[PDB]
RNA sequence: ACAGGUUGAUAUUCCUGUGCCAAUAGUAUUAUGAGUUAGAUGGUAACAUAUAUAUAAAUGAACUCCUUUACAUAGGCUUUAC
RNA sequence: AUUGGAAUUUUUCAUGUCGAGUCGUGUUCUUUGAGAUUGGAGCACUAAUACGUGUGAUACAUUUCACAUAAAGCUAAAUAUA
RNA sequence: GAUGUUAGGAGGGCAAAUCCGCCGAAUUUAAGCAUAUAAUUAAGCGGAAGAAAAGAAAAUAACUAUGAUUCCUUUAGUAACGGCGAGUGAACAAGGACCAGCUCAAACGGUUAAUCCUUCGUUUGGUGCAAACCUUUCGACGGAAUUGUCGUUGAAUUAUUCCA
């Protein structure tokens, strides 16, 4: 039924209100449904996707304001850090593997390799 | 035995709930049961 | 100069002074923790030598390990093995007591740390008493520096279990090269297994 | 004493933490809760496992606006939990049941 | 018993004579980074150092060298006393660390040396010299 | 924490009745007895004493010393209850 | 447009340097191709400084000659993968 | 050396075919059996990686000598080892795959450690819708280290010639 660009327009009080009301709505169908009553059982599934839908957009309007909050300052909370595999984090920097000493720097500098030709 | 844990009583009754028949408007688009005498859960 | 002359005085070891001295700081490290944090290294001269660089992530730790071989495992006499074999009172097996002490911190205290090496220090003739040179991988100034650096590779997890170190480098015989290396230079592993390969092509 | 630059993580996600709308799944519509609803002003009602008297007495409260005098559990063969509400004699159980159903 | 080499560095100059010298070998103390800016900007010292100054006790450009005893290997500068007599250069042995580690604008030192200094002050060096 | 009742199936637990227990924060009021113009009393004694809706309240620190918890077997005698 | 570095090339001058309870040897146990001891390990005794000392597969003494530079460290590639 | 729920970080465990270490048998063979054999195999405990380890000479040669490592073809079922019985058993050369070098450490540099790092910051670039990454020099304020970091690879001095 709601579609999520409509709850993305929404404020963060209108949005927790939409989820408020969805909410009181769904315990209403579970009633019915736990009740002797076969009237309305096939629309609970519409509901619980559009509960769905609106805590997705509220969380990661959230987590994008969170973001936004944490804009750079080097450390964003451990877990809103990169996560990336243990041995990618571990593993040295390129800058740092390719950075040498003042001797490995002349050498480099001095005396690179050159392509050629012969007659 | 007549007094109970948790956890057991939980996993039996989930045991007893997964025993019940199979619904039959599956076979309309059964494989395994047990018996309370001569299967025991094993537990 | 300096590290010269200090090498030249520990060099001759059965000087008055050189026993006075190694008996009182045997006698200190007997009382000591079976592990422990040292500042610098006893002898500076052995250690920049054996590649300690004065920096932030180069630490020392000093280590106690029993003198002497010892029985091979057994039920409460001798195993029902071959009348060759016996175990009995000892065995006089692989891991040197360097690299023996280089396990024990290795596991203990290592893992955050990685072994880089160890140093003799002194000994009585129940314990040899060693320090151990290791380096953290992850801090700034060691992954900045270009010299060390390869440390900072995974593959240095455990190198005294590996048996990188000089005391593993020592008794897997990566030391002795030539003729006197033959059946164990590409490994003693590697060597046997080449050795023992039978190699078919498919037209034989 | 611990003062850190940074929390470990403040995740600003809406609670995962239990509600009044699941703290509560529903009334019993058993002869026996129809009973103890007819002549002792008790409201039967199917709760979850992990709910615990007080939370259960505190979502009645807000869901129903009823009071309750004393609130007795049971952890189901059915994996629930089964809530004997007594209301408060001020106000009948006849009226919040034709409201319910 | 303790060995003569061991045993010497329990004996030092006069304490008050000590400190007299301490404090006139302070005039002398080396640069900061306020007078390097300065120096690069606008338009003798005391040398530390173990190996820096058996360098300089080989070339016999030192003049006067201050041991500490309460540094924690000894055996680093045990040598130096031995070398500077047969050297024939004056060496002082001398209680403190910490006040050595102050002349050199650090936290410690093991030896600290005046190299030679200007004839108007030269004067109660060779005093010092003499005593030493 | 008991007695009686009750269900198709549970009841020391549901219901009706009667109780019992532990906590029960701060501040201000109140009533309850004390003590004052800084700590009650009797009894020779063994010992006893607050009957307030309610036997509540009978100064006391550090530091100490006890006691209950807390105990075998066998044989008879005896008292109460069912 | 400054600053800096490097390589050869002359001529002088500096001819310094090279990892110790480690090598070695003895002994013991193990191991191998190692054989009057190949590698390891325990223990005992324990070195020499570069015109040194480690090698040149039968123990040794005495002497050649050739070749190497231990006792600190790292390193892609071909190669292996049930 | 203690102590800290001080501030920032790390390790733990799992998975295992191949890899690297340890620790480490016997059934079996000899028509018996003890040395030898199975076998430095299996199991055990550890460590790693997309390959690992090994690797830049305390090497091989005795030639008209070669010249880091790994791998193959081979030497070779040979020298050799063995109750010289059963049985075990290399390396060098040659043909090739493929090939890559190097730095600590001493030594040298004191009218000045020429070093290093954290925290605070600050701007010359570049992407991406957005998240965000990536380059980028410049100053502080803390510390660390002379019990030795950084530079240098004999020393100057000439001419040449390149690179930043």
């Amino acid at each position: 039924n709601v579609k999520a660009y409509e709850l993305r327009t929404l404020k963060k009080k209108e949005l927790l209100d939409k989820l408020d009301e969805l909410k009181k709505e769904l315990s209403g169908l579970r009633i019915s449904k736990a009740l002797g009553n076969s009237a309305k059982n096939s629309k609970i599934h519409g509901v619980r996707k559009n509960v769905a839908r609106v805590l997705t957009v509220y969380n990661q309007k959230r987590k994008m304001e969170l973001r936004q909050l944490y804009k750079n300052k080097k450390f964003k909370p451990y877990n809103l850090r990169k996560k990336l595999t243990k041995n990618k984090r571990l593993q040295l920097s390129p800058k740092q593997k390719a950075a040498m000493t003042l001797r490995q720097k002349k050498k480099v500098q001095n005396f690179p390799q050159r392509k050629y030709l012969v007659v | 035995g007549s007094i109970k844990r948790f956890r057991l009583k939980q996993r039996l009754g989930k045991c007893r709930r997964q025993n019940r028949p199979v619904p039959h408007w599956y076979r309309l688009k059964n494989t395994k049961r047990r018996h309370w005498r001569r299967t025991k859960l094993g537990l | 100069g300096a590290y010269k002359y200090i090498q030249e005085i520990w060099k001759k070891k059965q000087s008055d002074a050189m026993h006075f001295l190694l008996r009182v700081r045997t006698w200190e490290y007997r009382q000591l923790p079976v592990v422990h944090r040292v500042s610098k290294p006893s002898r500076p001269d052995k250690a920049r030598r054996l590649g300690y660089k004065a920096i932030q992530g180069f630490v020392i730790y000093r280590v106690r390990v029993r003198r002497g071989d010892r029985k091979k495992r057994v039920k409460k006499g001798i195993v029902h093995g071959k009348p060759k074999h016996q175990g009995v009172h000892k065995q006089k097996s692989t891991r040197n007591l360097k690299s023996v002490a280089e396990g024990k911190v290795g596991k203990s205290i290592c893992g955050n740390l990685r072994v880089l090496n160890s140093y003799w220090v002194g000994q009585d003739a129940v314990y040899k008493y060693y320090e151990v040179i290791l380096v953290d991988p992850n801090h700034n100034a060691v992954r900045n520096n270009p010299k060390i650096n390869w440390i900072c590779n995974p593959v240095h997890k455990h190198r005294e279990l590996r048996g990188l170190t000089s005391a593993g480098k020592k008794y897997r015989g990566l030391r002795v090269k030539g003729h006197l290396s033959a059946k164990s230079r590409p490994s003693i592993r590697a060597n046997w297994k080449r050795r023992q390969l039978i190699k078919l092509r498919k037209c034989r | 004493a611990r003062n850190p630059k940074c929390p470990r993580i403040v995740k600003s996600c809406h609670s995962k933490t239990l509600d009044k709308y699941g703290l509560i799944k529903y009334p019993l519509t058993s002869e026996k809760a129809m009973k103890k609803i007819e002549e002792i002003n008790t409201l039967v009602f199917m709760c979850d496992k992990r709910a615990n008297k007080k939370n259960i007495k505190k979502s009645v409260k807000n869901l129903f606006g009823i009071e309750c005098d004393k609130v007795n559990v049971l952890n189901t063969l059915n994996g629930d939990k089964k809530a004997y509400v007594r209301l408060s004699g001020e106000h009948d159980a006849l009226e919040v049941a034709n409201k319910i159903g | 018993k303790v060995p003569p080499s061991i045993n010497q560095f329990n004996h030092t100059l006069p304490k008050s004579q000590t400190q007299d010298l301490l404090n006139f070998l302070k005039a002398y103390k080396p640069e900061s980074k306020t007078d390097k800016k300065q120096r690069l900007l606008n338009k003798l010292f005391l040398k530390y150092g173990i190996n820096h100054i058996t360098k300089l006790v080989e070339n016999k450009k030192a003049n006067l060298v201050v041991i500490a005893n309460d540094v924690s290997p000894i055996e680093l500068v045990l040598f130096l006393p031995a070398l500077c007599r047969l050297k024939e250069v004056p060496y002082c042995i001398v209680k403190d660390k910490a006040t050595l580690g102050k002349l050199v604008h650090k936290k410690t030192a093991t030896a600290v040396c005046l190299e030679s200094v200007k004839k108007e002050d030269q004067e109660k060096l060779d005093y010092f010299a003499k005593v030493c």
